[PDB]
């Protein structure tokens, strides 16, 4: 009765065309115990874009992450504006709001992010067909304006600006506060490093309902290439390839006895152009691997894996690595042998490659 | 022809296919059963004697389900219990039919309960699986293994119980009565329990397969069991010769044998079927009842090695059919690895070690050389032995290779040992190596070969007739055509067998011929058994008993028909046809508008070359051994005693 | 001392440092004529190996 | 182990010169791309020593934007036999489609 | 604690331009019965002696269609049948398998010794 197994079921519906359009529908779950010092841990995430505009590339994004927690109902809810200005600089107008057990309070920002890759060499990119490793920066300059409704938004206000105003290490240390728990050992081992921010300004003033706090301020995301928020810095965001509303509503209910996960989405970008006419699977963020990798090397499981490729029809997989188990003249699955290693691979922190090379 | 292929099956859909074919079987073996029924439970006469009810004949005497006794009594008796085994097969096969059927749908829903149970998380049989599994195999054939393991102990263990208990024979360790049968089916449990165990906790490794490797470990398996058959082929040639079978495979000459299609009383043509029928006309033999099928007396047929002969010749044939089926299904996955660039991927020495071209050549090369070698020693000596014992070129046999008996080393292996058993051993060590030829082109020269890696081309389709005539023809190329050629050149080593089993002198193609000295060879080689005539001369020999039945003569005209059509397709003629067909088309249109004024709109279709080859492989094939089956149901007709010298 | 031991009972095990190929060619020369065939190919390779 | 990495056809990994323009004037717009289509290569010295080696298989097709006549090094003595230099040798595929129905 | 959300998961059970090189075909013609048959853009151009090589496959490109029938089967034995992508670039085949530097492993006292 004591076994560790850890059952899953992935399926990809793609379309057919130009259009990278993917449903992904995950199940998963294993009796392993979660790395959450406090638990049990529910979590539900909605995330729906709605191309606002397709001129101005606006597109705006709804995220609601609800949760519990050692029975603290979180709740943060953030509607963003996201859009291009050029190849590697994006505004975000937004709104949003944080509600933890009666505490709460809302948050609209203005940032902007300028993702500046350290070279951009034609050789690599023209010897290399599929470059996964970018070193590169993010700069974000983000103003954020927040109600002080409450005691609390108020006497975080007060230390804030004291410790600003008196401490000379803020910038260095904001990183040490804000990275809470195990997230510092996180960037170190996705080869991410954060600059000391630079704090531009921290002013208050009269506002609709009362005093707001605006806070500008300015910090920089490093990444050795292992970072998908740069190398993959234009695929991450399909705005163009985004033409109908896109969703993706997942959630993880990990107690003690096991972690139970549910995802179901519809969005662009799965599909991307590989060259010789072979569309691809996208390359796997590194990120999310070697993250979860810092959790999934505490049990040994045995691993039920079942991935479904529904190609639309014409389509074939000239490439599989690992291959497919079977063929339903559309549906590819892979389930069992070098997947099923590679599933434990990357449930532990593995970062190797799959590749699907399906063209018609 | 590929509706089932492995890619279009999950494991699930195999599952519930094997089962219900499992199924069907039962339901055969329950019609066999039947058919075996001489008297009925109710009194009256019963079936005739069928070669598929008397090749299991001694075993169902062996567990005491069938007997060798005569009187109507106790053979009442052994129908009853036929027909209450077969009521068993059937009901039982009806079970494994609804099993398969609900695992090809994949509706694993209890009929009572309506919990869907999980194929790839299921306890298996109730606590059994907790104690032994712990859980399932949550996915990979290797971790199946230990489980199939298990279950095959489980199988072992319930033959022993039910041959204990059901057919009344206990464990006994002496291996010469079925009581030890009973005694193993435990051994074996606790050992492919054991195992089972051993190989749930630790798993083997073979990553070729385990991925998507149901073509892949489908290949293997069949492979396997091919060299199965064979060894079981020769265990049951050994054996059933041995005296310990002899109640049970020897006592079938002491019997009269009423065989379907055998010879029949025959009838005067003025005959009238009515009441005592003797005024009209004279029946053949009186005392028979007129049409009745005529006894025929195991001693003179000798039953009891034909039907070792049957047993042993389907499992040889099933067993190479099924080494060069692996072989062909193992090379589609190698051209499928190779194709999607896995090839130089895979990690394991069944692809790795084999993996450089030069490696193959020289393999080949080397089978090649034996083949030639052995090929050419073999048909040197038959070819003189002919030259002598027809005394060609002035030759006799005392030149003839009489004294190349097999060593004394290895004569234990053979009962009377002769330049027959020699020229038998090194044919049949031929013929393995010709179909290796073959078998090695599949293994390696799937995808391309050193030919056309010189020549620039690659073998794509694994099916492609041929690429044309470029480079002077490229016919019967793809590994297909490499599968069917190694039939055609098994066809050879498995006639061997077939001669061999049956009592023929292969080491010469004239022997007993009334010519020369050809009757000589068992005065010179000082021989006991009386072979069956040489290779030319034991078509004769064997006819003269094929003709004097008409079910076997319609067996070889049927056999000899399918065989020459195989040629229609196996020729190079199809471009020849498909010019024919266009005008058979065209005058079936005119000719049927100016003799009716409906219009056709029809064409008649011509073989591609793929299914040409496909379709004439199969009939060479069906014909040959369809024929070899009258070789080998004529009768053993090698008796004991010496033929003295000609002079 | 052993390897030559191995190889008069287990030739192809002998030849196992020689090539696929040798390995497969004394496998099959132990199956036709067992020992004294394939112990000659194994003690030639042996031999040539020193 | 060399026929089955790459395709089997070609021992040597096979490089059409796809896209060629003279309006840049060097001929570095010579853009050699391999028969697996995944690398717009251009003609390095690397390459030159790949080619001269015999590990590359340098092509050109007939039915194209003509991509340098005389004006990337051609021999014309016999049938024009493109030359990247005169020790180079570009072997032109020919590639007759209009001439034939 | 006790507090939760809920949810289920039952996974435990419990353009184209088709080109032929005529340098390198071999006249197999198993492109021609993949392309429509009222397109039949390729032909065979003889030019003697077919045994000698002589035929061989022509796509004419007036009644190609851009149908990818003939280069997507993977039935080109020598190569010729490739396909020029819209930017531009030659395909040989639908996907060549990776280059490799390959070695034989010969293990030192175990397996496969040397
Ligand atoms: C995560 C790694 C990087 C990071 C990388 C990026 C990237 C990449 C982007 C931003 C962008 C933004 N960043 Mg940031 N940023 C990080 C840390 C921060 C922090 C912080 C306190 O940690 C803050 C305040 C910000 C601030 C902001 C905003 C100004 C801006 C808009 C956010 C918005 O869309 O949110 C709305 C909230 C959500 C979308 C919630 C879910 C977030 C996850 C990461 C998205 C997963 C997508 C999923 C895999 C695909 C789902 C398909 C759905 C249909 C969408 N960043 C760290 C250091 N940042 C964006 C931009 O350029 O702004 C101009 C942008 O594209
Ligand atoms: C020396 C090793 C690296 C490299 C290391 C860095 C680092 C480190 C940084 C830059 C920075 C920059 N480099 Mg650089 N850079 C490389 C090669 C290139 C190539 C190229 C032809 O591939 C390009 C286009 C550039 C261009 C640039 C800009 C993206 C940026 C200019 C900042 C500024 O204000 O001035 N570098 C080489 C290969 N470069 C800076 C930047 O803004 O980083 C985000 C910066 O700090
Ligand atoms: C503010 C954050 C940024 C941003 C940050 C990132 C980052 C970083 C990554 C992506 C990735 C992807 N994003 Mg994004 N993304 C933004 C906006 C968008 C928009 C849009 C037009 O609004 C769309 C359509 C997408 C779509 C996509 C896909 C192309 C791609 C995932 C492919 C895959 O198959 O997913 C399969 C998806 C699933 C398996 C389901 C995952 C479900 C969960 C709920 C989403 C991740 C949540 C994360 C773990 C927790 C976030 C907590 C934060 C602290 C708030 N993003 C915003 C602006 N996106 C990833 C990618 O593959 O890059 C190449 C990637 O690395
Ligand atoms: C003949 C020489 C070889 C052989 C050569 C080939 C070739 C060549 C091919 C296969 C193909 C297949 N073979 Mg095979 N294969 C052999 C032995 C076997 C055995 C075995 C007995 O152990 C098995 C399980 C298989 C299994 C399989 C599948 C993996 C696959 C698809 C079969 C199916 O769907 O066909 C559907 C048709 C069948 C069910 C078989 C035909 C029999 C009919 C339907 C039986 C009932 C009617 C009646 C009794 C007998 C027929 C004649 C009557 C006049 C109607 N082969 C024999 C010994 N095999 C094909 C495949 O796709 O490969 C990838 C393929 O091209
Ligand atoms: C004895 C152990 C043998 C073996 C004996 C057989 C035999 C015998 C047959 C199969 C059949 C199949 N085998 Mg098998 N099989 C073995 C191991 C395997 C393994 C594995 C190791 O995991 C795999 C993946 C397979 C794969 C498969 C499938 C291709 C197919 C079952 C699907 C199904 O029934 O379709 C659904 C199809 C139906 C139920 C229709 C069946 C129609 C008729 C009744 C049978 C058709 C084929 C032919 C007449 C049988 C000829 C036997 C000859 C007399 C020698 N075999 C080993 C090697 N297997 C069957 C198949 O379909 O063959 C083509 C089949 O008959
Ligand atoms: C002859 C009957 C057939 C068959 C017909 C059925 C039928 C009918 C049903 C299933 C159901 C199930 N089958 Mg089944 N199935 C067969 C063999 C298999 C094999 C295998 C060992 O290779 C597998 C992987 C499975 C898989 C499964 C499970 C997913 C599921 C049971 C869940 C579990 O917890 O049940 C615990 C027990 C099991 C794992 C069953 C194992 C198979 C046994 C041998 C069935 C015997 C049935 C027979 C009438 C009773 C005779 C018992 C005597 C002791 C011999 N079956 C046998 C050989 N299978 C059942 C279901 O959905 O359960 C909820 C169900 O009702
Ligand atoms: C020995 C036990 C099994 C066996 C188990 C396996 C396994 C396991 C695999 C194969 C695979 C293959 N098998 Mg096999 N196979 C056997 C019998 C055969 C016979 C035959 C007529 O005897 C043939 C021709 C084949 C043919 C083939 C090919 C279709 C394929 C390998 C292609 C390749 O590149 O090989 C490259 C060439 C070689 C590796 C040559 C060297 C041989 C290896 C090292 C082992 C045997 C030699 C041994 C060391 C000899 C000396 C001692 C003696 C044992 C006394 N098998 C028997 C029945 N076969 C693979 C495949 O892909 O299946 C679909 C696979 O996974
Ligand atoms: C019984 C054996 C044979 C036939 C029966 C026959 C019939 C036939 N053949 Mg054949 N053939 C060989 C055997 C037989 N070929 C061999 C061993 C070779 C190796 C060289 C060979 C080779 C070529 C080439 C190269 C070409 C052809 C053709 C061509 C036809 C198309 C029209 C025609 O000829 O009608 C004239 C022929 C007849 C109509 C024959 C009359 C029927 C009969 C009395 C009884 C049929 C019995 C039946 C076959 C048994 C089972 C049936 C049922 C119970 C399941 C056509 C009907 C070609 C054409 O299409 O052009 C004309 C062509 O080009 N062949
Ligand atoms: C290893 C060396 C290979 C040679 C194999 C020995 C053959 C001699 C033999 O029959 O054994 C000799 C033994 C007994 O040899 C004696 O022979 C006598 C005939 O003179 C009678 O058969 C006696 O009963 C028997 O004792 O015979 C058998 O075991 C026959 C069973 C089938 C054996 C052949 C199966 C081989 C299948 C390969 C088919 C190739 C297809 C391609
Ligand atoms: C086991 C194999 C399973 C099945 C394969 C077995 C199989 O396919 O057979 C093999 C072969 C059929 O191959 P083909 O592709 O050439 O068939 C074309 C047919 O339409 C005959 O032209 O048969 C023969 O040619 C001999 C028997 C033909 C005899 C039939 C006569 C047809 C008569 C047509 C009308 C003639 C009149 C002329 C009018 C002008
Ligand atoms: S004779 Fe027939 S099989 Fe041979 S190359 Fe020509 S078309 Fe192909
Ligand atoms: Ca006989």
């Amino acid at each position: 009765n004591d076994v560790t197994t850890a059952h899953s079921d992935y399926e990809i519906v793609l379309e057919g065309g130009s259009s990278s359009w993917g449903k992904v529908k995950a199940r998963a779950k294993v009796n392993a115990p979660p790395a959450s010092p406090l638990l049990p841990a529910d979590c539900d995430v909605k995330l729906n874009v709605k191309p606002l505009d397709p001129a101005k590339g606006f597109v705006r994004i709804s995220a609601v992450f609800e949760s519990i927690v050692d029975s603290t109902k979180n709740k943060l809810t953030i509607e963003a504006d996201i859009a291009n200005e050029t190849k590697e600089r994006r505004i975000s107008v937004g709104e949003g709001m944080v509600s933890v057990g009666d505490f709460s309070h809302t948050f609209s920002f203005e940032g902007s992010v300028v993702n500046l890759f350290y070279y951009r060499s034609d050789a690599v990119r023209r010897n290399v067909p599929n470059p996964i490793y970018m070193q590169g920066r993010q700069f974000h300059d983000i103003l954020m304006k927040v109600p002080l409704d409450n005691n609390d938004l108020i006497d975080t206000w007060e230390g804030t600006v004291k410790a600003i105003g008196s401490t000379g290490a803020f910038n260095d240390w904001i990183r040490d506060f804000w990275f809470i728990g195990p997230a510092f050992t996180a960037l170190n081992e996705g080869g991410q490093r954060i600059s000391r921010i630079e704090v531009n300004g921290l002013n208050t003033e009269s506002g609709p309902k009362g005093p707001v706090g605006v806070s500008r301020w300015r910090f920089s995301h490093g990444g050795s290439g292992m970072v998908d928020s740069i190398s993959r810095w234009a695929e991450l965001f399909p705005s163009d390839k985004l033409n109908r509303p896109a969703q993706v509503e997942a959630g993880f209910r990990s107690d003690s006895q096991g972690i139970e996960v549910k995802v179901d989405g519809e969005f662009p970008g799965v599909s991307v152009d590989a060259g010789g006419g072979l569309r691809r699977i996208l390359n796997h963020p590194l990120i999310p691997l070697v993250h979860h990798g810092m959790v999934g090397k505490f049990n040994n499981f045995n691993v039920d894996a079942q991935l479904k490729v529904v190609l639309p029809k014409g389509y074939k997989i000239r490439y599989a690595a690992p291959q497919y188990r079977s063929q339903n003249l559309e549906e590819y699955r892979w389930s069992g042998g070098a997947y099923a290693r590679w599933v434990e691979h990357v449930c532990k922190g593995g970062v190797g490659q799959f590749e699907i090379l399906y063209a018609q | 022809y590929q509706i089932f292929d492995t890619e279009k099956l999950d494991d699930e859909q195999v599952v519930g296919g094997h089962l219900a074919l499992l199924g069907v079987l039962g339901f055969i073996m329950g019609i066999y059963y039947i058919s075996g029924i001489q008297v009925f439970p109710w009194g009256a006469p019963g079936f005739h004697d069928n070669w598929f009810y008397l090749t299991i004949k001694p075993r169902m005497v062996s567990l005491g389900i069938d007997t060798y006794s005569t009187k109507t009594a106790d053979l009442e008796a052994a129908g009853a219990r036929l027909l209450g085994w077969a009521a068993f097969h059937f009901l039982v096969g009806s079970v494994l039919i609804f099993g398969g059927w609900r695992h090809w749908t994949h509706n694993l829903t209890n009929p009572f309960t309506g919990r869907c149970g999980n194929f790839r998380d299921f306890r298996f049989l109730g606590k059994f699986g907790d104690v032994v599994f712990n859980g399932t195999s949550a996915k990979s054939y290797k971790e199946a293994l230990g489980p199939h393991a298990v279950y095959m102990s489980l199988l072992f263990l319930g033959w022993g119980i039910v041959m204990w208990a059901i057919l009344g024979f206990a464990p006994i360790p002496d291996f010469q009565t079925i009581n030890s049968e009973t005694f193993m089916s435990f051994v074996f449990a606790v050992i492919f329990f054991a195992l089972g165990i051993y190989w749930w906790n630790n798993p083997p490794n073979a990553a070729i397969h385990l991925n998507d490797d149901m073509k892949a470990a489908f290949s293997v398996h069949l492979t396997a069991i091919g060299y199965i058959n064979i060894a079981l082929g020769c265990i049951a040639f050994v054996a059933f010769q041995q005296p310990s079978f002899a109640p049970y495979y020897k006592e079938l000459d002491k019997l009269v044998f009423y065989l379907y299609g055998e010879p029949f009383n025959r009838v005067s043509f003025n005959f009238v079927e009515q009441g005592g029928k003797v005024i009209s006309g004279a029946k053949e033999f009186a005392d028979f009842p007129a049409y009745a099928i005529l006894p025929k007396s195991g001693e003179a047929f000798g039953m009891a090695r034909v039907v070792t002969n049957l047993i042993v010749f389907n499992h040889i044939i099933c067993g190479v059919l099924y080494v060069f089926a692996g072989v062909y299904h193992g090379g589609q996955y190698l051209l499928k690895i190779q194709l999607n660039g896995m090839y130089n991927q895979i990690k394991s020495i069944w692809i790795t070690k084999g993996r450089d071209q030069e490696v193959q050549v020289k393999i080949l090369g080397t089978v090649m050389a034996l083949c030639f070698a052995t090929m050419l020693s073999v048909y040197a000596v038959i070819v003189w032995n002919t030259i002598c014992e027809l005394n060609i070129f002035g030759t006799n046999i005392t030149m003839s290779f009489y004294w190349l008996k097999p060593l004394p080393i290895f004569q234990w292996m053979f009962a009377d040992p002769s330049i027959n058993d020699w020229v038998m051993a090194h044919v049949i060590t031929a013929g393995s190596l010709f179909s290796l030829i073959a078998l090695v082109r599949i293994a390696f020269f799937a995808h391309t070969s050193p030919l056309w890696d010189d020549l620039g081309l690659k073998k794509n389709s694994y099916s492609f007739p041929c690429l044309g005539p470029v480079y002077g023809g490229t016919c019967g190329v793809s590994i297909q055509d490499q599968l069917w050629f190694a039939m055609l050149w098994g066809i050879k080593g498995l006639s061997a067998v077939c001669w061999y089993i049956d009592g023929a002198w292969i080491a010469s193609m004239m022997y007993g011929v009334p010519a020369a000295d050809a009757k000589a060879w068992d005065s010179i080689a000082h021989l006991h058994h009386h072979y069956t005539s040489g290779i030319f001369y034991y078509f004769w020999t064997e006819t003269v008993t094929i003709f004097s039945s008409s079910h076997l003569s319609t067996i070889l005209m049927i056999g000899h028909l399918v065989w020459f059509i195989s040629f229609a397709v196996w020729f190079e003629d199809r471009g020849s046809r498909l010019e024919g067909a266009d005008i058979q088309t065209r005058t079936i249109r005119w000719l049927g508008k100016k003799f009716l004024n409906r219009d056709v709109n029809f064409r008649f279709p011509v073989l591609t070359i793929s299914d040409s080859k496909l379709a004439g492989t199969f009939l060479y094939f069906g014909g040959t051994f369809m024929l070899v089956f009258l070789f080998l149901a004529n009768g053993f007709y090698q008796t004991n005693s010496p033929l003295p010298p000609p002079v | 001392i052993r390897r030559l031991i191995l190889a008069f009972i287990l030739p192809p095990a002998a030849v196992m440092n020689k090539e696929a190929g040798t390995i497969m060619l004394t496998g099959i020369l132990t199956l036709w004529g067992w020992i004294p065939g394939v112990v000659a190919a194994l003690i030639m390779i042996s031999k040539e190996q020193s | 182990s060399g026929p089955w990495s790459g395709n089997a056809v070609h021992k040597a990994e096979k490089y059409f010169i796809t896209s060629a323009k003279r309006d840049r004037d060097g001929k570095l717009q010579i853009e050699l791309v391999p028969a697996s289509g995944r690398r717009k290569l251009s003609p390095t010295p690397e390459m030159i020593r790949r080619l001269i080696d015999g590990e590359i298989e340098i092509y050109i097709l007939t039915t194209q934007p003509d991509i340098a006549i005389d004006m990337n090094k051609e021999i014309i003595d016999m049938e024009n036999r493109y030359v990247i230099d005169f020790d180079k040798r570009g072997v032109k595929w020919t590639m007759r489609e209009i001439p034939v129905f | 604690e006790p507090v939760e959300n809920k949810n289920q998961a039952p996974a435990p059970g419990a353009k184209k331009h088709y080109f032929i090189i005529e340098n390198l075909c071999v006249g197999c013609g198993l492109c021609l019965d993949k392309c429509p048959p009222k397109v039949n853009a390729i032909g065979y151009k003889f030019y003697g002696d077919v045994q000698e090589g002589g035929f061989r496959c022509y796509i004419d490109q007036a009644a190609c269609i851009s149908c990818s029938a003939c280069f997507s089967g993977d039935e080109c034995p020598s190569g010729a049948l490739i396909e020029v992508l819209p930017d531009g670039e030659v395909l040989d085949f639908s996907y060549t398998p990776p280059e490799r530097l390959d070695f034989d492993l010969r293990f030192l006292h175990r397996f496969h010794r040397e």
